[PDB]
């Protein structure tokens, strides 16, 4: 019998917003640039994707939290930068 | 029927086993170029498993909820005014993944609640109220998403274990610190790069 | 070819940002790549220190813990 925690994990995995093959290939490219020949557990790729998507989302959350305007408002690179200086690290 | 349910549970267990086996698979660089690689096959199995769980719950006539923290209602009690609070709560509890409000949404909520009930609130106090609420719930939503992340992170391989090897190895620790410096720098670089592109595409 | 604009827009929206400018797409790709470079750099450092030929999920976890608040509390 499968416990709910397992189901929770797998469910979270199906909710990722980035296509899995392009992500896999991005990892591949980076390893090529690093000139590293190592193998990778499929689990490690999954970990990388979940973490990366979390990092990006947190970046936008931080920008959102630092933008106090209330006009219809577009986020630019400087907003990103400011939010990172304020809420980052 | 009991037999059907039992059967579905067995199938769930099967898919879990297969997924674990795929998770342990060691991909070389070639396989990282493969659209059919163990990673993608794993993802497919996960989808199958989730659908199956749906069917299973419909057979038991129980909810299909998995007990994710992210599906819990987030209360907002922050002000003296229950009407404002209520609007804020309904705002951050909207159906779907994309619930996260911006400041404007929060301000508009506070204003509509203050007008509907004629609370006689000056714009300075309305604004400070909105700012504090937006901060509260923004931080709350962030931390909830974070909790959801660390709750569901990893697999059976990370279930086993554990102590960071760098704590017993000063050389490794040094290398990791240097790596950290490099990391922070490169991040700053890409960020400021696009900021400066913005500045040059202004003036 | 790379990661796609609707996905980037969805990532932004998940954080409460409804509207992003034109540069945000390319910047998001760049930040994604830089982040991955950092995590992989640390993970590979762990794998090579242990004289191992495959980067494990544990290596990536230990790497992630050095990236700031992301894995905090795990």
């Amino acid at each position: 019998t499968v416990a709910l925690r397992e189901i929770r994990r797998y469910q979270k995995s199906t909710e990722l917003l980035i296509r899995k093959l392009p992500f896999q290939r991005l990892v591949r490219e980076i390893c090529q640039d690093f000139k590293t020949d190592l193998r990778w557990q499929s689990a490690a790729i999954g970990a990388l994707q979940e973490a990366a998507e979390a990092f990006l989302v947190a970046l936008f959350e931080d920008t959102n939290l630092c933008t106090i305007h209330a006009k219809r408002v577009t986020i630019f690179p400087k907003d990103i930068q400011l939010a990172r200086r304020i809420r980052g690290e | 029927s009991r037999r059907q349910i039992q059967r579905l549970e067995q199938l769930l267990a099967l898919y879990v086993a297969e997924i674990r086996r795929l998770q342990e698979k060691e991909l070389d660089l070639s396989e990282l170029d493969d659209p059919d690689s163990a990673y993608l096959q794993e993802a497919r199995l996960k989808r199958k498993l989730i659908r199956l769980f749906g069917r299973l719950c419909e057979l038991k006539d129980c909810s299909s909820l998995t007990g994710r923290v992210i599906e819990q209602r987030i209360p907002y009690r922050g002000t003296r005014y229950p009407e404002v609070n209520r609007r804020i709560e309904r705002l951050i509890n909207k159906p779907g993944p994309d619930t996260f409000p911006d400041y404007g949404d929060v301000l508009r909520a506070v204003e509509k609640a203050a007008a509907r009930h004629s609370l006689g609130l000056p714009r300075q106090q309305l604004q400070l109220m909105a700012q504090d609420a937006f901060r509260d719930v923004g931080i709350r939503l962030q931390e909830r998403r974070h909790l959801d992340l660390i709750y569901n992170f990893g697999c059976h391989l990370t279930d086993d274990y554990g102590v960071d090897p760098a704590l017993s190895d000063p050389v490794l620790a040094r290398r990791l610190r240097e790596n950290r410096s490099l990391a922070m720098s490169r991040l700053d670089e890409v960020i400021s790069k696009y900021a400066m592109l913005q500045d040059k595409s202004e003036e | 070819q790379g990661i796609t604009k609707p996905a980037i827009r969805r990532l932004a929206r998940r954080g409460g940002v409804k509207r992003i400018s034109g540069l945000i797409y390319e910047e998001t790709r760049g930040v994604l790549k830089v982040f991955l470079e950092n995590v992989i750099r640390d993970a590979v450092t762990y794998t090579e220190h242990a004289k191992r030929k495959t980067v494990t999920a544990m290596d990536v976890v230990y790497a992630l813990k050095r990236q700031g608040r992301t894995l905090y509390g795990f």
